[PDB]
């Protein structure tokens, strides 16, 4: 085990089935050795993954959950659900300790950002919304999507948030002005998922495409984008520009993120697989049959050696790397 | 039947020759340019 | 983005157009007070010199004259009247004939 | 002005028609040529930049094609100029007013588009720091053509109005100040090496 | 003039000159007296031509004379010669600019070369997807001097729409002699195509307006700007018609004052042995994608043939209006197995004639109005295939559920019923809550 280049494998270590609907996202808990899923059943399930056994459902939401995310410190648990509506959860003692309303329809996505004060949710009336943690109050407002905003996505800073949209494009945004940095449309259907460059991807993506040494140093943010057009696009921030077209999902691409070691990108789509891509020479080393339905997400655990994928089949899969 | 007409000249050729005349021509111009410049090509006469 | 001032001054210093082989007179009529007149401090000084907030420092050429055409100087304070050549025209000085 | 006292004698008026066509050609051959010495100077000092610099095609992309789209128009309408250079001929080019004018346009929105690039440009420089962006732009894409940076030096240096230059214009001998005063390099500078 | 600005050294010679005029005239008198007639009627008319005149003559016994061209040294040669098999590129098959060389397709060129050049107006008429448009696109990549400019006329089509071309495309200026319009660009003719001239609606009094405006800017060179009642002289504008025969439904016949100015070529559908080079050239050309399968060529194109064939009898407008059958259908037929071929890197026969077997179905089954047609077509597809395609799997390449989809897979490949069942089930699902 290669401690930044193991790579998940077909024989599964738990099938964790509690959920009675759709499971939409799975995310990991930065701290503690345990996992978070949500599903449409307005539940979001804790499991524990090194032993495969459920611990506690989240309840209060009225309708099904789209999107949920932790902070730095794994102390708070920020979900949003189809009701309107995003609930602030203490992880510690496993209360909603605030509720937040605004959007007009459904919010279909949720973040926190990397300081941990505030919180970027994105929602069917096609605008980004900004909120105070502590004060649970609307503070900024970002418009310019046509259509439905599926996810939005800050970097590693937190000085941008990008935005993917059944509009066809993602918009990078820069938090502080409000501003539209970038606009990149290059996919022909719409955008499902997103996902930033991890600094330790940075050289092997400036060596990847072969992109030369900027005399700043910084090669410049590089973003990913899954589509329903079966097409992952990785594209440089700075520039505008699409580094590289990814091709071989057999359908919609509903998740997409790089390997923690930042060698790989690990996706999931609708074609029943999990395709571990090799964007060294722009080709995909890996499939696995995950699940019996279609998948909606994945997570890729940033020290252990973990993949959780959930599914629409309400099953959540744990998968070691070797 | 004027319906009929217009959709007969626009699934033959793809435009209407008499649907964007004056104003209407100049606007249409105009969002045609921002279009190819922000599409990635350059067209500065009308009829490109 | 250049100001009226700035644009004429920097015109002429660039001379694309013969500008600096001519007498070049810039003129300010109208009233007199600190808030537009103190930022030519450096420029009727010795310096000779217009300083924009962005850096940009222009000289003044020496076939240019900064000319005020004022009818008092009841506002205008001693850094700009110790800075500029006085010429008064009383009344008397154009009779009715 | 010799057409105006013309306008003013008395025997003008047998000479009304042509007159007032010289009038039309003259005032068109101002209108074309005030916007076309602009353009021209605006392109020589933009293709240093789009050339002399390797890393403006990765920062500056797009930018950087619409130059090179703008440039060969541009050396279209110079090759077209060059085929038969007599004034009247290119003053009757089918839309050589309108071509200019859309060139100085896109050569103003070229230019509007490097405020990143200077400034990160200034860093090399220090002194840069107090050129402005128009002056920068000439002084960079300007470089092999020495004998234009001499007005720029003052805004640079506490009295070096000018620098001192041998025969191949290659290697910088000394400097000069305002009042003549100069200063000989011991060992001369080759802007070739 | 040309041949002698070509040989300056050596203007063109007397003898030569009588021989080359005459060979043209007898050229010129067949293309002009038939060239709106069946083949038939061309060969009878060349058999009586040979039959009273004195002039040279082609001397194949059985090649009629409508197949030899005059060439400029004043010979006859036949027109054979300017068509060579050809070998399109594997990435053009089938594309909408492509021409395939045909003895047909080389002479109507030729003829609409010729009548172009003298800006003379002139109508095609033949059945539809019979190759005008094609024809005369060809016609006119041969001439860098005009534009074409498309409208398609129907039965309610009146003056208005070549108004509204004539202010797109041209602009009336006034000039001492009156008003003239113009084309906005220079030096460079306007033609419009239009396709559908006898469409247009014919009166309770006989007759069409917009024929009568054309045949007015086509005889008096212009027509009337009704706003200011002011004469306007076209210039630089030509007009170029297409038309169905006037015997076909919803067709009137044109008006003898109008036909007086406009020469008619009739274009008529390729026979088998055309239908056959072009589209083995096609198929040729697609298969080379899978080398495999480059020796089914010939076959494939037979089948292709034969199947269109048969639809082409059985199905007509008799029965229902838009049971109307062209070499369009099977130049669709081409472009889409071409397209179900792209992605592959191997297929083995059986796929090959599947992707046939729904090609063929989705372009000739789908019109279809009752059950009992649609099952003589799926009978009929299976005879073909076993007959062109024997020692192949029966059941492997035409189970009958003939389903092809990329919805489950990056590629357009065939897809169990089932499958796509669930599939469209959960695309359903999702369908609602978003849609
Ligand atoms: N010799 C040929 N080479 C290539 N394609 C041909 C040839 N003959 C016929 N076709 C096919 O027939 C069709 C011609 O239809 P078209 O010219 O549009 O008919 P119409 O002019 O009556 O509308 C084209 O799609 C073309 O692919």
């Amino acid at each position: 085990r290669d401690p930044k280049e193991w790579i998940p494998r077909p024989p599964e270590k738990y099938a964790l089935s509690g959920h009675r609907s759709p499971v939409t996202r799975v995310i990991f808990h930065p701290v503690f050795s345990v996992m978070v899923s949500a599903s449409e059943d307005a539940t979001i399930k804790v499991w524990d993954y090194e032993t495969g056994d459920f611990e506690r459902t989240l309840k209060g939401h009225t309708d099904s959950v789209q999107d949920i995310s932790f902070d730095h410190s794994g102390k708070l648990l920020a979900s949003c659900s189809a009701d309107m509506t995003i609930k602030l959860w203490d992880f510690q003692g496993f209360e909603c300790i605030r509720t937040m309303h605004g959007h007009d329809h459904n919010v279909s996505s949720v973040a926190i950002m990397p300081n941990g004060d505030h919180i970027v949710s994105a929602s069917r009336d096609k605008t980004i919304k900004m909120w105070e943690v502590q004060t649970g109050y609307c503070v900024k407002t970002f418009t310019g999507h046509r259509e439905w905003v599926r996810m939005v996505r800050p970097n590693q800073d937190g000085t941008l948030i990008a935005s993917c949209s059944n509009d066809q494009t993602v918009r990078v945004w820069v938090v502080a002005t409000k501003e539209c940095k970038a606009e990149l449309r290059e996919h022909e259907h719409v955008v499902e998922c997103i996902s930033w460059a991890p600094e330790s991807s940075y050289s092997s993506i400036s060596e990847a495409t072969g992109s030369e040494t900027k005399k700043s140093g910084k090669p410049g943010p590089f973003l990913l984008s899954g589509s329903r057009d079966k097409t992952i696009k990785m594209w440089d921030v700075s520039t505008g520009m699409c580094l590289m077209t990814l091709v071989g999902h057999d359908n919609w691409v509903r998740g997409v993120l790089f390997h923690s070691g930042g060698k790989f990108i690990l996706s999931c789509a609708d074609d029943k697989t999990l395709r571990v891509w090799d964007y060294k020479n722009k080709r995909c080393m890996k499939t696995l049959n995950a699940h019996e339905h279609f998948v909606t997400s994945l997570d890729f655990h940033k020290t252990a050696p973990y993949v959780v994928t959930g599914s629409v089949d309400q099953t959540v899969k744990v998968w070691e790397c070797r | 039947s004027g319906f009929l007409e217009r959709m007969n000249t626009l699934l033959a050729n793809g435009e209407v020759p008499g649907l964007f005349e004056g104003d209407e021509y100049a606007t249409l111009m105009t969002q045609c340019k921002e279009g190819a410049q922000k599409e990635g090509l350059m067209l500065d006469s009308h009829e490109e | 983005t250049d100001g009226l001032f700035t644009h004429v001054l920097r015109k002429i210093i660039d001379s694309v157009r013969g500008e600096l082989q001519k007498r070049q007179w810039i003129v300010f009529d109208g009233d007199v007070d600190p808030e537009w007149v103190e930022n030519l401090n450096s420029v009727l000084d010795d310096n000779k010199l217009l300083t924009l907030p962005n850096g940009e420092r222009l000289s003044l050429p020496p076939n240019v004259r900064i000319m005020f055409e004022v009818q008092d100087l009841k506002y205008a304070t001693l850094a700009t009247v110790s800075r500029c050549g006085m010429v008064w025209f009383s009344e008397d000085v154009l009779s009715t004939d | 002005n010799s057409v105006s006292a013309m306008k003013l004698s008395p025997y003008y008026k047998v000479f009304e028609e042509d007159a007032l066509s010289w009038e039309d050609k003259l005032n068109r051959i101002m209108a074309l040529f005030d916007v076309w010495i602009d353009v021209q100077r605006r392109w020589v000092y933009l293709e240093g930049i789009f050339t002399g610099s390797a890393d403006i095609k990765h920062l500056l992309p797009v930018e950087t094609q619409r130059f090179q789209s703008i440039s060969t128009e541009f050396l279209a309408l110079m090759k077209k100029v060059s085929k038969s250079p007599l004034v009247m001929d290119v003053l009757n080019i089918q839309g050589v007013q309108r071509s200019l004018e859309r060139l100085a346009d896109l050569l103003g929105k070229i230019q509007k588009a490097l405020g990143e690039y200077l400034e990160r440009e200034r860093s090399s420089f220090p002194r840069f720091y107090f050129v402005g962006d128009e002056d920068l732009l000439e002084i960079i894409g300007n470089s092999k053509n020495v004998a234009k940076l001499q007005k720029h030096f003052k805004k640079m240096f506490a009295g070096v109005s000018s620098i001192i230059l041998n025969e191949d214009n290659s290697v910088v001998l000394g400097i000069s100040s305002r009042e003549g005063e100069e200063v000989m390099f011991k060992t001369p500078v080759s802007i070739t090496e | 003039a040309q041949y002698n600005a070509n040989h300056p050294d050596f203007p063109m010679q007397i003898e030569q000159l009588e021989r080359y005029i005459q060979r043209y005239l007898v050229y010129a008198i067949l293309w002009s007296l038939s060239g709106d007639s069946r083949l038939k009627m061309r060969a009878e008319l060349g058999e009586y031509i040979r039959r009273i005149t004195t002039v040279p003559l082609p001397t194949a016994p059985n090649i009629p004379i409508i197949d030899y061209e005059v060439s400029i040294s004043g010979e006859w040669s036949p027109w054979q010669a300017k068509v060579p098999q050809i070998e399109v590129e594997t990435h053009k098959v089938a594309a909408p600019d492509v021409v395939v060389p045909t003895l047909d397709t080389v002479r109507h060129e030729a003829l609409l070369y010729t009548w172009l050049a003298e800006h003379k107006p002139l109508v095609l008429c033949g059945p539809p997807g019979s190759g005008k448009t094609m024809t005369l696109f060809s016609a006119l990549r041969a001439l860098p001097d005009m534009e074409v400019v498309g409208l398609n006329f129907s039965s309610a089509t009146t003056p208005e729409l070549l108004l509204k071309t004539f202010d797109h495309y041209c602009e009336y200026r006034r000039t001492p002699n009156g008003v003239v319009l113009a084309p906005v660009q220079l030096g460079k003719w306007l033609v419009l195509f239009c396709d559908e001239i006898n469409l247009p609606d014919m009166d309770k009094y006989g007759t069409q307006r917009v024929i009568s405006f054309i045949r007015q800017m086509v005889e008096h060179g212009g027509f009337y700007r009704t706003s200011d009642q002011t004469w306007v002289k076209l210039e630089r504008i030509q007009f170029v018609g297409a038309c169905n025969p006037p015997t076909d439904p919803g067709r009137k016949p044109l008006s003898h004052r109008f036909l007086r100015h406009v020469p008619v070529v009739y274009v008529d559908y390729p026979g088998p042995a055309s239908l056959t080079q072009i589209y083995g050239t096609f198929n040729r050309a697609m298969l080379r994608l899978i080398p495999s399968l480059r020796t089914y060529a010939e076959p494939l194109t037979a089948a292709m043939v034969e199947f269109y064939t048969m639809s082409q009898e059985r199905f007509t407008q008799d029965t229902q209006p838009h049971y109307i059958y062209s070499p369009r259908e099977m130049t669709r037929w081409v472009r889409g197995i071409f397209e179900a071929l792209r992605p592959l890197e191997t297929l083995p026969v059986e796929g090959l004639i599947r992707i046939w077997a729904h090609e063929a179905l989705r372009l000739f089954q789908d019109r279809l109005v009752e059950d009992e047609e649609r099952r003589w077509t799926d009978e009929n597809i299976d005879t073909v295939a076993l007959k062109h395609f024997p020692n192949i799997d029966r059941e492997k390449a035409m189970s009958r559920p003939i389903l092809y989809s990329n919805w489950l897979s990056k590629d357009y490949i065939p897809v169990d019923q089932e499958e796509l069942r669930d599939y469209v089930k959960a695309r359903l699902k999702v369908f609602y809550e978003e849609e």
